[PDB]
């Protein structure tokens, strides 16, 4: 896939953790982090749709999500739930995306933007989570 | 105080411990919103060792959000830096 993709799901992810933090409007959200951050090489229309798709989607996407969250206590970090629900919003909404990508590319920004060991829980939500989204796994 | 050509607290925060991190964040955005302003990110840099990097902007603070700021006590072990004007 593009670079500028793999950029589109970078910026994603801090700037729903911008509307995370300042519940913004993610309209003001989108605008202002392209007026303020670096973003020449990135697929600026991912960068939309994934914003309005995560922040219109929480609900349905915290959802997706909870059944491999409900023991392992330490609320979840503001970073990790960003990467969490970009990797659930491409499973769930872009078929454009394949399977493996969705998972690889959350492990991958969760590396970046993490904790220590992020990438570990992040992957052990997502193919426990992955497959009963996907059953076709593709 | 006040009377600054640029209008803009700009501040970024370091921290060991994520959780620190995130709710000295959060209490920097309530501080500007409480008190009239308006914030810019907060956005989470790339991680580098074993550090969390934070940077967020206030615009169109008052007077109340200039004092709340600097009345406001972080949690050991998170490190700050500010600039105003």
């Amino acid at each position: 896939e593009p670079a500028a993709r793999r950029r589109a799901r970078e910026c994603a992810v801090q700037a729903l953790y911008s509307w995370q933090l300042s519940q913004n409007d993610i309209a003001d959200v989108e605008y202002q982090f392209l007026a303020e951050q670096d973003v020449k090489d990135v697929d600026v229309l991912y960068f939309r749709e994934l914003l309005a798709g995560v922040a219109t989607n929480t609900a349905y996407l915290d959802g997706l999500m909870k059944p491999y969250l409900s023991r392992l206590l330490e609320e979840l970090g503001q970073v990790e739930k960003a990467v969490l629900r970009i990797a659930l919003y491409e499973l769930s909404k872009r078929s454009d995306v394949p399977y493996k990508v969705a998972i690889n590319e959350a492990i991958e920004l969760a590396k970046s933007f993490g904790a220590e060991d992020s990438h570990k829980f992040v992957n052990g939500v997502l193919d426990k989570a992955a497959p009963v989204i996907r059953p076709n796994k593709k | 105080l006040g009377s600054m050509q640029n209008q803009r607290i700009r501040i970024r925060l370091k921290a060991f411990d994520h959780r620190l991190i995130d709710q000295a964040t959060a209490e920097i955005v309530e501080t500007a919103k409480r008190t009239g302003a308006q914030v810019r990110g907060p956005i989470p840099l790339p991680t580098r060792s074993r550090t969390h990097l934070r940077l967020v902007d206030i615009v169109e603070p008052t007077e109340k959000t200039v004092d709340d700021l600097m009345r406001l006590d972080l949690a050991a072990g998170v490190d700050v830096q500010i600039s105003l004007g």
